[PDB]
């Protein structure tokens, strides 16, 4: 019940409107630390020079309106916001075959009580690399 | 005071009555001029 | 300017149905003209029995519910549409193999302020012909 509160809490739309940037103090950064983690290479193919692979891309970054007291809510430090209803920087692959950009998932993502923000979603990619 | 409360107001402002299928210019024998050009990625097949 | 007045005039929800016909006097017809533009046709496929071609093709009906007044509008005869909001007549293939019906891009209907629309929409269009 009081995640429910906290959740819809969270999520205003009058207050959160996830199309901007947290951009504090006059236009810093924000610094999306991430790697990578392979799961398996599925296929290398020599013919059309197409490696797929099944990763793993932890993604995580620091957000500064999505904070609270976590006594006035009965000591929650970390709650889980259905993704892509927050903002998320878009960080996709570049050299690509057949035109899948974006992540497969979209999961969910772990929100702490400081505005951190973590994220793990899947993929399977399709890279086209130059074979030797 | 802040940067994104303020680029949520002018967002706010802008679409307000802002209409999507209207040719956006104010005298109607005034032309557009969709400046264009490539950059190929990669030649595939 | 104008013009934006009437595009919100037109498109109007409470005013414009989408999905009935436009007739008056007890169950009235519409007549739907349309003729073919060929552009190149593309393949003959005789192993599966398929041709695929490149048409364009054009139909022009007649509406009754989207006219205008033109000299209360500052002298305009002829505005562009979005071909999702107003209705059509479909007009679909009948013998097409592998099962794409509508057309290709959806693209804008000329209307005039009589409720004459032309409309030109392109396709490629994979038909099913016997092959002796």
């Amino acid at each position: 019940d009081t995640e429910e509160r906290l959740v819809e809490h969270l999520l205003d739309p009058s207050r959160y409107n996830k199309l901007i940037r947290p951009a504090t103090n006059g236009s810093e950064l924000v610094t999306v630390q991430l790697m990578v983690s392979l799961a398996q290479l599925i296929s290398v193919h020599e013919r059309e020079q197409i490696m797929t692979t099944n990763v793993w891309l932890t993604q995580e970054w620091e957000d500064y309106r999505l904070t609270w007291k976590p006594e006035e809510f009965d000591n929650m430090k970390k709650v889980r916001l259905p993704s892509k209803h927050i903002w998320l920087p878009d960080v996709v692959l570049y050299n690509n075959a057949d035109g899948m950009y974006e992540v497969s998932f979209y999961s969910n993502a772990v929100v702490s009580y400081d505005g951190s923000i973590f994220w793990l979603p899947p993929a399977i990619y399709k890279s086209a690399c130059k074979i030797e | 005071e802040t940067r994104a409360h303020a680029e949520e107001r002018l967002l706010k402002k802008l679409f307000s009555g802002y209409n999507k299928w209207s040719r956006p210019v104010a005298n109607i024998s005034d032309v557009v001029l969709v400046r264009f050009g490539l950059s190929i990625a990669q030649l595939i097949d």
